[PDB]
């Protein structure tokens, strides 16, 4: 006889009281049976194979299981440790941080310099420049690698995410207002169908969904280019009218130069303007990330020359 | 045709339950079996209790470590399994209950036995509604699925069938089955799924396969609220083309109930007849075929649909009135064997769907 | 034909920003970086909507694996993991290099779930409670049967019973009792039977309450567009909406005189609309009796003059052109909307008539145990009373005010299976139509244009000068900023063509 | 203090940051060219041209110190959180064979490039005298210039999905989960 059985149920009741009269007033107005299967379930076994201390890590600065120190309130992840410690293979003892153990064991304020000079003269025979760093690294806790705040800033189109991840400029019933400019009032005309296809309130079936591409603002119909749904959680949608910026030449890989801050962004214009063996880094009008000025009229001659060459080489 | 119909069901499959608020309840199979029983169809089936699968049988697809963790995981000792839980994704999405290993073994044994009966020729039609777990892929639990019994059944069928066809009608793409057969050319996977900001995340029109499996995978991205007519008009020509240009020796059909209207997580506008139509049309081709019950979260609708599909496979049509099963109260207002489609809008358009069929046919042009 | 081709491309693209990208792509190809396939693909996406530039482009340049987007490739060192059951055949057909991991395919952003009404949530809660009760009862009953078999065998499926015992025995004693059972069975069996009896009593009562909760909610959950139809119609039945629709149609037509085309395949719906309009006019306490009579007479006269239906049959139930302003156009749009809704209801009338009349009831438990006549006590079950005429009567009741909107919508849902949700706002649309007629007669400019329409229509035999003179006479009263409408009517087939002349007459 | 890293090297560093932190890729270890052959080739190619005994010997001292510092600091502050799993795997495999881990024999040319990016930040937290600070900076700049002429043989543009010889390898779903889940 147990009275603790009646604890709780999905009904909010001990499953033994009843319809919960308040719920009554809320929710009211004012070919044989299955016992033959056991004698007919023929057990089939004809199988072919039947015969077989804080809330963040002190190294990665993220959330998760932590192995904190009793003396240093610095929680550490298990992979974010040097060396990583397997949770199954627990040390089962007094654990301290690298800085914590350094400050709790070799804490000789008067004779720290003695150890520094001892290490310096020990490394003086071979490597004197690096002796101080080789000593000092033993005084620091394990950490997660991060760019030093100036490799990132030379490229303006690069930003750091929440947990230190890399982020760029591509991070991001019947509704008739979607076809409106919402800034000028003009209907949004899809590039392919050359129509807005607004439909009507009486017949919403005649409406065709439009996107208004994120980058160049060209509106496109969800039925013109094949696409099941919109883009609302993923990256900024890009129209099919943009440069590839990355080509897998038949293998070889081509990439477009990353954007650099204008202070260090050098520019140059060729004096030939007939044919230039240059990359896709062009401008329509330290010497490694230059932006050439393609002189658009020269493209008309260049493309034509290339296609004519392809025409005569294939002719023979 | 009046094909011989095998039927596998374990009476204990309804005694395993997921979390309190979880959308998976294997008891749906239990009122499905009750509906088939009380309709006087047991005189039309041979009912089998398939032997549960063993560790080595499910190790044909899944890793041995995954199987070992599955056979020992328990809600009382989960804190001894921390690395395994996160490595195999057996956490919140796919939780651990009392009879996880037993349920997985039962489902795998049922699928394996159905495939074995098809291979041996004991029947041309076998039914196993305890399967349909098409999300787990050989090392992890995904989409509330832990064991990909469909892969094991396809493996068993391929022992005697050169080519096997897999058809998915669930709004979720068949990620696990397609991944298991993304390179081989002996298995067609064809999933009619809702594609977008949806849980599968994959199954785009350009996932035809890699290596020898190029043009050997078919994906059907669908918008919300597709109704019976549009679904049939998309389903039938593609299935006919696959039958014409690939000629599988066997076909496997995952009868997911997510496409049904009123689904807890589904977004389609498929009714009772619109969902049984694909099953009947596929059965009308004449090759050995499988039935596995995958999606579906409203147990009444999915159970009624399963009972009606079982009737349809036996070349008979069941009546709208109910035979007064044990769980009669579940059917609410009128207790009729039907599913009511709602009035919400359909986004699928003839131009987009025509583009989809054109791309699919172009991909299929190099399958014969 | 090549530099001119460049000029044509620049004109067709029509944007410096897109032309810049096109030139960048052309140069990228020109520096031997892009292949023919991608170049032709980009030209197809840019100018491929044209069939003369792109066809020449393909025929002048001599144009004459496919990796999936959600599949990665893993290293070979990350492949071989011992699978005991995997045979050679099982090794050959399985794929292990490529994995999808939908987290990668979701851009680490997640997924968007569907939107469900609160009725669906209540149904799901009832479902959850039912499943809990039934699962517990079934598991306990199975354990009861197993213990009964053991007891019957003791007179002289490895964890279900353990779970049931642990659930029943919650004082942590369940483990001890299970151990004693493994080596004391009747006491466990009788406790399980008592628990089963209590659970079955609770399940019966809860099944009751779940049932009457489900009865009042099931039909509302499926009313997806019907629940929000009132506000959507209120927002989207404005003059600005219709103006935007017709202007978008005109713009699409001009981006290549029959912008709108209405067909009238019935003549008896007009009588029903007249009856509803007069019912509202009599009921409304907003117009004086002379104003009410003016409303009714003007409506009857306008409809008789336009459609040429009758003059007395309405009271007892050549190509014409109407030059109309915004007010008359919106009034006509209201009339056409009401007519289209009523025609949609009327066309399919026979099928719902049969279904309601041939509505079988299950005699196993419905007529035996649980009888539900909540909508039948109040009499809007559509028993007999042909669905179109009963719907008209119910609309008249709603306009009168003796029938609530809740019950009207519930009955409409139950009789039409949520396929007649557009009638939820019929009274409001009729009120708006009556207000539009009042505004039409109460304004001097609209009244004069209406008199001009009367003159032109009653003429009924005019030369080609009539159109120009009619347009000029309308324009004399009519401003230089608002828009005109050319409502063409063909009385021979009762088809109305509407053309949008914003200011193209100046 | 003022380290003039070439723009191409900064782009390579940010590309590696993107590949690891965003694309969830790890370096294909052991590297085809780890730290030692590249440093020894630098020493052989440059020291053979120097004639001053001090300039030629200090180059060897700088190379040895760079090797020592890299070996010491790879496991401390030159690895992201994702690569900690690969580090632990390498440690486990090395301990299985009783071989001490020698990271200069595993990592190469991309972890040394990331080693010399916080050197101004690392020297700042010392009592390192200014007269040798300039010497260290100048030696680092000379090494960077030498690398700058020779870039086509240490950072190639290759797709992991198209060639197993690419410097990066895709991380499994299990690998990613284990690496970034605990
Ligand atoms: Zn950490
Ligand atoms: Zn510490
Ligand atoms: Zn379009
Ligand atoms: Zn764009
Ligand atoms: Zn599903």
């Amino acid at each position: 006889t147990i009275s603790e059985d009646s604890k709780v149920s999905v009904t909010g009741l001990p499953l033994n009281k009843g319809p919960s009269e308040k719920i009554k007033r809320e929710s009211l107005w004012n070919d044989l049976k299955t016992f033959l299967t056991e004698n007919m379930t023929e057990e089939s076994n004809i199988r072919s194979t039947i015969g077989w201390n804080e809330d963040f890590c002190s190294a990665c600065n993220q959330s998760g299981s932590f192995l904190c120190c009793d003396t240093c309130p610095k929680s550490f992840h298990f992979l974010c440790l040097d060396p990583p410690i397997d949770p199954n293979n627990l040390p089962k003892g007094d654990w301290h941080c690298n800085e914590c153990k350094f400050k709790i064991f070799i804490n000789n304020s008067m004779a720290t310099l003695k150890k520094i000079e001892s290490n310096f003269i020990k490394q003086n025979n071979n490597v004197k420049i690096f002796a101080k760093l080789l000593f000092n690294i033993d005084s620091h806790n394990p950490k997660q690698f991060q760019l030093p705040n100036y490799i990132k800033e030379t490229f303006p189109a690069v930003k750091t995410g929440s947990r230190g991840q890399y982020s760029d400029e591509n991070d991001k019933s019947y509704n008739p207002d979607t076809h409106i400019d919402s800034n000028s009032g003009k209907f949004l005309i899809c590039y392919k169908c050359n129509q807005t296809r607004l439909g009507s309130w009486s017949h919403p079936e005649n409406s065709r969904l439009i996107m208004t591409c994120d980058y160049c603002q060209t509106p496109w119909h969800l039925d013109c280019v094949p696409r099941a749904s919109f883009k609302n959680l993923g990256s900024k949608w890009k129209c099919p009218l943009h440069s590839p910026t990355k080509v897998y030449k038949k293998y070889k890989v081509w990439k477009k130069q990353r954007l650099i801050n204008k202070k260090n962004q050098l520019y140059y214009e060729p004096l030939q303007k007939i044919g230039y063996q240059n990359n896709g880094n062009i401008q329509i009008i330290n010497q490694d990330f230059k932006i050439t000025q393609i002189d658009e009229n020269s493209i008309k001659y260049d493309f034509f020359d290339k296609i004519y060459k392809s025409k005569m080489v294939q002719k023979r | 045709d009046k094909r011989r119909v095998a039927y596998f069901y374990d009476a204990d499959v309804g005694n395993y339950a997921y979390g309190a608020g979880h959308p998976m309840k294997p008891h749906r199979i239990r009122m499905a079996h009750s509906l088939i029983m009380n309709y006087g169809l047991y005189k039309k089936m041979e009912i089998y209790r398939a032997k549960p699968a063993t560790k080595q049988e499910m190790c044909q697809f899944h890793t041995d470590e995954y199987i070992d963790f599955l056979s020992r995981v328990t809600p009382d000792n989960l804190e001894m399994f921390k690395r395994e839980s996160v490595k195999f994704n057996v956490g919140d999405d796919c939780p651990v209950f009392d009879g996880l290993y037993e349920y997985c073994s039962i489902s795998g044994g049922g699928s394996m036995e159905g495939a074995a009966r098809l291979n041996r020729g004991k029947c041309d039609v076998a039914v196993n509604y305890a399967g349909g777990l098409h999300h787990a892929k050989k090392s992890e639990a995904s989409g509330f699925c832990y064991l990909n019994d469909i892969v094991l059944g396809i493996i068993e069928l391929l022992r005697y069938h050169p080519r096997v066809l897999y058809i998915d009608i669930d709004v979720h793409h068949g990620d696990g089955v397609e991944e298991a057969f993304y390179t081989t050319d002996r298995v067609m996977t064809c999933s009619f799924h809702k594609y977008g900001e949806f849980f599968p995340g994959t199954g785009e029109l350009r996932d035809i396969g890699v290596g020898a499996g190029k043009n050997y995978a078919v994906n059907v991205p669908l918008r919300d609220g597709i109704d019976d007519a549009t679904y049939r008009s998309v389903f039938e020509p593609v299935i006919k083309k696959i039958m014409e240009w690939y000629q599988p020796s066997a076909v496997v059909l995952q009868c997911g109930g997510d496409s049904l209207s009123g689904d807890r997580l589904g977004c389609f506008n498929l009714s009772m007849e619109g969902h049984a139509n694909c099953v009947n049309y596929v059965k009308s081709f004449g090759i050995p075929m499988m039935v596995v019950g995958g999606g579906g979260y409203t147990m009444r609708n999915v159970a009624r649909t399963w009972c009606f599909e079982t009737g349809l496979l036996n070349n008979v049509v069941l009546d709208k009135d109910l035979p007064y099963n044990e769980y009669y109260e579940y059917y609410g207002p009128d207790y009729k064997l039907s599913v009511r489609p709602s009035n919400m809008f359909n986004v699928n358009t003839p131009e987009y769907l025509d583009k989809v069929m054109t791309n699919i046919f172009a991909n299929l042009e190099n399958t014969k | 034909e090549e530099v001119t081709f460049f000029e044509k491309a620049k004109r067709y693209i029509g944007n410096k920003h897109l032309y810049t990208e096109f030139l960048k792509i052309l140069n990228l190809y020109s520096q031997d970086i892009l292949d023919l396939d991608d170049l032709v693909e980009k030209v197809d996406f840019y100018l491929g909507s044209n069939k003369e530039l792109f066809t020449w482009f393909k025929n002048f340049v001599g144009y004459q694996e496919a990796f999936g987007p959600s599949y990665k490739r893993l290293p070979k060192s990350d492949t071989f993991m011992p699978c005991s059951g995997r045979d050679d055949m099982c090794w050959e057909v399985l794929n292990d290099e490529w994995v999808g991991h939908p987290v990668w395919a979701s851009e680490d952003s997640g997924f968007i779930a569907h939107r469900k009404n609160q009725y669906e949530e209540t149904l799901f809660k009832i479902e959850e409670e039912r499943h809990e009760y039934d699962f517990y009862i079934e598991s306990n009953l199975r354990t009861i049967q197993c213990l009964e078999t053991i007891v019957n065998k003791i007179e002289n499926s490895m964890t279900i019973y353990k779970k049931v015992i642990r659930k029943v025995y919650d004082k942590e004693r369940g483990f001890e009792i299970i151990d004693a059972l493994h080596e004391t069975a009747p006491v466990v069996l009788k406790r399980l039977k008592q628990k089963d009896e209590e659970w079955r009593r609770a399940q019966r009562e809860w099944n009751k309450v779940w049932r009457e909760l489900e009865q009042k909610v099931f039909f509302k959950s499926l009313d997806h567009l019907g629940l929000t139809f009132k506000q959507a119609d209120k927002k989207l039945l404005t003059t600005k909406q219709l103006i935007s629709e017709i202007s978008s149609i005109k713009v699409d037509q001009t981006n290549k005189k029959s912008q709108l085309d209405f067909d009238f395949p019935d003549k008896n719906i007009f009588y029903d609309i007249l009856c509803l309009a007069d019912t509202f006019i009599t009921h409304t306490t907003a117009y004086s009796n002379p104003d009410k009579e003016r409303l009714k007479d003007l409506l009857k006269y306008f409809i008789s003059l336009f459609f040429s239906i009758s003059f007395e049959k309405i009271e007892e139930s050549s190509i014409f052109n109407l030059f109309a302003n915004t007010n008359i156009y919106i009034f006509f749009r209201h009339w056409t909307t009401i007519y289209e809704r009523l025609l949609e209801i009327k066309q399919m009338n026979e099928r719902v008539t049969k279904e309601i009349n041939t509505r079988s009831t299950v005699t196993f438990a419905k007529d035996l145990d649980l009888l539900s006549s909540q909508l039948s006590e109040m009499g809007l079950d559509f028993v007999g009373e042909d669905a179109y005429k009963q719907v008209l009567r119910l609309s008249r009741r709603l306009i009168n005010g003796d029938l609530e909107h809740q019950w009207f919508e519930e009955s409409l849902r139950q009789a039409y299976n949520n396929k007649a949700f557009k009638l939820y706002t019929i009274d409001k649309v009729t009120q708006s139509l009556v207000k539009h007629a009042h505004t039409l007669m109460t304004d001097a400019k609209t009244a004069e244009i209406m008199a001009l329409f009367v003159k032109d229509r009653n003429a009924s035999t005019t030369s080609a000068k009539d159109q120009i003179i009619y347009r000029l006479q309308v324009r004399s009263h009519m401003s230089n900023t608002e828009n005109m409408f050319r409502i063409e009517f063909d009385k021979r087939t009762l088809h109305v063509s509407i053309q949008y002349i914003a200011l193209d007459d100046l | 203090i003022s380290l003039q890293i070439p723009i191409k090297l900064k782009s390579v560093l940010v590309d590696d940051w993107e590949y690891v932190t965003k694309d969830k890729k790890i370096c294909r270890l052991p590297a085809d060219v780890t730290v030692e052959m590249v440093l020894n080739k630098y020493e052989h190619e440059v020291s053979q041209e120097l004639e001053s005994p001090g300039s030629q010997s200090q180059l060897s001292e700088y190379c040895a110190g760079l090797k020592l510092y890299f070996d010491k600091c790879l496991g401390n502050m030159l690895l992201y959180r994702l690569e900690r799993l690969q580090y632990d795997e390498l440690l486990k495999k090395s301990s299985k064979d009783q071989k001490p881990l020698v990271p200069i024999r595993i990592y190469g040319a991309i972890h040394l490039l990331r080693l010399i990016s916080v050197l101004p930040e690392l020297i700042s937290s010392t009592t390192m005298d200014l007269q040798s600070c300039q010497l260290l900076i100048k030696q680092t700049e000379d090494f960077l210039v030498w690398l700058l002429m020779h870039v086509d043989e240490y950072f190639n543009d290759k797709d992991p999905n198209r060639s197993d010889d690419a410097l990066y390898v895709n991380t499994s779903s299990q690998y990613e989960g284990v690496a970034l889940g605990m």
